[PDB]
RNA sequence: CGCAAGACGGACCAGAGCGAAAGCAUUUGCCAAGAAUGUUUUCAUUAAUCAAGAACGAAAGUCGGAGGUUCGAAGACGAUCAGAUACCGUCGUAGUUCCGACCAUAAACGAUGCCGACCGGCGAUGCGGCGGCGUUAUUCCCAUGACCCGCCGGGCAGCUUCCGGGAAACCAAAGUCUUUGGGUUCCGGGGGGAGUAUGGUUGCAAAGCUGAAACUUAAAGGAAUUGACGGAAGGGCACCACC
């Protein structure tokens, strides 16, 4: 008889300041009753939103998982919880006559966020190459993977979450990896394929609001 | 009381399309996905188990979900469709295209389209035996 | 008598090849032997492109693609007409069909 | 008869022979 | 080609063949004399050297061993003997 | 359900296990943007001007 | 079901190739040339042979038919064959020659020729289709 | 949205590589190996094949101990069926995982022993070496990578040729064979009985190795050809077919 949506309120979740677009969507939460509070069931929510919805002109195949942390003034505050590429984007570059280098690193920012970064790269057929395949030898693969790992470490461990996401928006990490590995073996489609949050520092409203600076 | 949709803006939802080969699930949730708004499957319309996957059941389910979402405020939808995944078939059932098109024809605005099929990294053994289904 | 010089498989210069399961019947077939097809299709069928695009929020979205690699056994390929029997002279032709 | 199943019958027969002269 | 004078072959063809397959086997290697700008005594070096041979009067090396021919270093002038 | 004088420039022929269904590619007169392929019974000759009654739900297959 | 049987085709082609002067776009001419030299004994046959010679004449104004040979078309083709251009195609003032063929000509005691022009060869050395 | 358990390394992944074979695919480090190439090093016949003997040897199976997701012999149901005791579906034990000890078998196959020589061509490809216009990164000539054009040596192969062979299918070896002899190991002698019995031996067991005869039989078999048939595929036709 009584539909539950008559006991439900709508909040306007928001993104941090490093994104051009602030309002990224709404969210439904039931009204507070009993021991249940409207916020504890709202903090643990993750929005998988395309980057093109958070930047005026950027790639649409990059997705950011933003997790709510509190609700101030019926506005849900979100921070960076993950970064991915779309399934079709990843599948559209795994061709069958090149080698794929998959590097990854557990690294920590200067502010205490522990991130696992996954970088993927694909060897590039030269514009004058006749040979069908563009494989790299195992030592070449190892050198490329080591360069990826050290570049990711030097580009995340020297920074904190805000500037790490700022350089993730245009994926400057992938461009740096490509220009470094060009000397070893030319690479074609290099990106930080994924970023996942392993452990993060204690919750603090100060840093949260400082992110929306 | 309800949503705060502006005059020209559209509020968004996320549509999960489980296009198996036994029936089609049309699911709608918040952008997060944590709050389920309304879910109608292909087996909620027809009682022919052969017909649970057929495109007509998907059309009926998608039109029902579009009506319920419109009466609940949501006007635009994000698309996140899946097959059975796992070790089983990695292809949408016969109702994925039909359900998507029925949502589009019901006056909905389609947002982004993504595939959320569970793709293992060579996970556990497939259901079929060594020789497979011999029928 | 030997119907095929390659024994109907690509195994050559090695001893064993990991098997894969048929995508239609779940039969274990060696990876080199299985018939492999790659489908890069549009998520919506060619008919439904117009109605999705006309009801798309963005301007010129450019629709995503389903990428699926299917592995079939011999029997399931013959039943699915992926390949068919060929004459003895034409069995030796490795050229993919012009399509 | 299939050669494998013929061999299986011979082995079962041999098992019965092993049993009877325990 | 049904008539090939194997007694007197082309010099290009014998230079093409393997060191052993030739009419009389000859090595593809040679000995050079390397001169350094600051030293006045010649040092003979094998073309396919297996060791890092050093110059006694200079801090630089004369050649790096490799999989084949040794890697001569710039700043040393080589002149092949014979 | 648009209404227009559809200029037909593409009639391919008949197909179907009852052989009365011709596939007509309805093209709009001065649009040159979209076309619809339909399986319809009856003689719809090449070059005729169809009466536009519906611009979706094309000839269904499978 | 109007495929002309080989009888009709052979008769019509022979008649056209033989007495094309008498044959225009008609039927009684065909029946007359039949009853004169190679008489055909029926009526539907003569009508179909007239129809096929009409069709072959329709196809013969646009060009020579494969199975027929008139003195007129053979004459035109042999005049085209006997065509002698006023200036030879091989009579070029200057001939571009690569350095390698230039060296070859030099080795043949033909390096002193003045009608050659040494042309710079290709900058790169790729000439194969990418394998795949 | 998290936690845990076990499994397995998808796409890249190839008629590609490595290994004696069985077999081998996430990274990184360590350990010992190995082919090939390069060598105007070294020893100097130290070599080849190989009874006895030895090492390794998929899966399943056995024993003992951990683990136990999924799959799944047996089994319990539910369908199909004339009946199914099967195929199909839901479960489900042993097993499927790791360790130790057994076993020593596969269509363990290239159904093709190893060492050596000789006898056509072509295009590729993996590794190493060598030479050489040119493009490209290292923001510098030369190195060196990435390509491009060749050459050499081993390797997995491929196309082509009446080299030649073969019953042919086919094989650049399955050729260099009545023009029969490079070296050497194993092994077959019409089909069944039968890889059975028995003895020996090995094994906890399963079973493994060696292994007959009486008797019975005029054929069994190989390759290819034509036809017929196919609940094989692709086209076409028929109101004695259908709609």
């Amino acid at each position: 008889v009584v539909d539950p949506f008559s006991k439900k309120d709508w909040y306007d979740v928001k993104a941090p300041a490093m994104f051009n677009i602030r309002n990224i969507g709404k969210t439904l939460v039931t009204r507070t009753q009993g021991t249940k509070i409207a916020s504890d069931g709202l903090k643990g929510r993750v929005f998988e939103v395309s980057l093109a919805d958070l930047q005026n002109d950027e790639v649409a195949f990059r997705k950011f998982k933003l997790i709510t942390e509190d609700v101030q003034g019926k506005n849900c505050l979100t921070n960076f919880h993950g970064m991915d590429l779309t399934r079709d984007k990843m599948c559209s570059m795994v061709k069958k006559w090149q080698t794929m280098i998959e590097a990854h690193v557990d690294v920590k920012t200067t502010d205490g966020y522990l991130l696992r970064l996954f970088c993927v790269g694909f060897t590039k057929k030269r514009n004058n190459q006749i040979r069908k395949t563009s494989y790299a030898q195992h030592q070449q693969v190892r050198q490329i993977r080591k360069k990826m790992m050290e570049i990711m470490t030097r580009e995340v461990q020297t920074n904190d979450l805000k500037e790490v996401v700022n350089k993730l928006i245009p994926d400057s990490i992938g461009k740096d990896i490509e220009k470094a590995c060009q000397s070893i073996y030319p690479l074609h489609d290099v990106f930080v394929r994924k970023v996942k949050m392993l452990k993060k520092p204690k919750f603090e409203l100060g840093k949260l609001m400082e992110l929306h600076g | 009381l309800g949503p705060q949709v502006a005059e020209g803006e559209n509020v968004f939802g996320v549509c999960h399309i489980f296009a198996s080969f036994n029936d089609t699930f049309v699911h709608v949730t918040d952008l997060s996905g944590k709050e389920t708004i309304c879910r109608v499957t292909g087996g909620m319309k027809v009682k022919a188990d052969r017909d649970e996957s057929s495109p007509y059941a998907a059309m009926l389910a998608a039109q029902d979900v579009a009506q319920r979402c419109k009466e609940l405020g949501i006007t635009a939808l994000h698309i996140k469709l899946r097959a059975t995944g796992g070790n089983r078939t990695k292809t949408p059932g016969p109702g994925a295209q039909s359900a998507l098109r029925a949502l589009a024809r019901s006056g909905m605005k389609i947002g982004r389209i993504e595939d959320v099929t569970p793709i293992p990294s060579d996970s556990t053994r497939r259901k079929g035996g060594r020789r497979g289904r011999r029928l | 008598t030997k119907k095929r010089r390659n024994n109907g498989r690509a195994k050559k210069g090695r001893g064993h090849v990991q098997p894969i399961r048929c995508t239609n019947c779940a039969r274990c077939v060696p990876k080199d032997k299985a018939i492999k097809k790659f489908v890069i299709r549009n998520i919506v069928e060619a008919a439904a492109v117009r109605d999705i695009s006309e009801a798309s929020v963005f301007d010129a979205y450019v629709l995503p693609k389903l990428y699926v690699k299917l592995h079939y056994c011999v029997s399931c390929v013959i039943h699915s007409k992926v390949v068919r029997n060929r004459s003895r002279e034409a069995r030796k032709d490795r050229t993919p069909p012009p399509r | 008869m299939r050669a494998k199943w013929r061999k299986k019958r011979m082995r079962r027969l041999k098992r019965k022979r092993r049993k009877m002269r325990q | 080609p049904l008539a090939k004078d194997l007694l007197h072959p082309s010099p290009e063809e014998e230079k093409r063949k393997h060191k052993k397959k030739r009419l009389v086997q000859s090595p593809n290697s040679y000995f050079m004399d390397v001169k350094c700008p600051g030293c006045y005594k010649i040092t003979t070096v094998f073309s396919h050297a297996q060791t890092v041979v050093l110059c006694v009067g200079c801090s630089t090396v004369l050649c790096q061993p490799t999989g084949g021919k040794a890697r001569l270093t710039e700043g040393c002038s080589f002149r092949r003997k014979q | 359900q648009p209404i227009k004088l559809a200029r037909v420039t593409k009639v391919l022929g008949r197909t179907g296990s009852q052989g009365q269904c011709t596939q007509v590619r309805v093209e709009f007169m001065d649009d040159t943007s979209r076309s619809i392929i339909r399986n319809v019974k009856g003689p719809v000759r090449e070059g005729d001007v169809l009466t536009l009654l519906e611009s979706e739900r094309e000839a269904r297959r499978l | 079901g109007r495929v002309r049987t080989k009888t009709v085709k052979k008769a019509a082609r022979v008649i056209i190739e033989k007495y094309y002067t008498r044959l225009g776009n008609d039927f009684h001419t065909n029946k007359r040339v039949c009853e004169e030299i190679a008489i055909i004994p029926s009526k539907k046959l003569r009508n179909k042979i007239a129809g096929y010679v009409t069709h072959l004449m329709k196809r013969i104004q646009r060009g020579p038919v494969r199975g027929i040979s008139i003195k007129l078309q053979e004459e035109e083709r042999e005049r085209r064959d006997n065509y002698v251009p006023e200036v030879s195609a091989l009579d070029q003032e200057i001939i571009e020659v690569d350095p390698d063929t230039k060296e070859m000509l030099k080795l043949l005691d033909f390096g002193s020729l003045s009608n050659l022009q040494v042309t710079q060869p290709t900058v790169g050395m790729n000439f194969k289709t990418p394998r795949g």
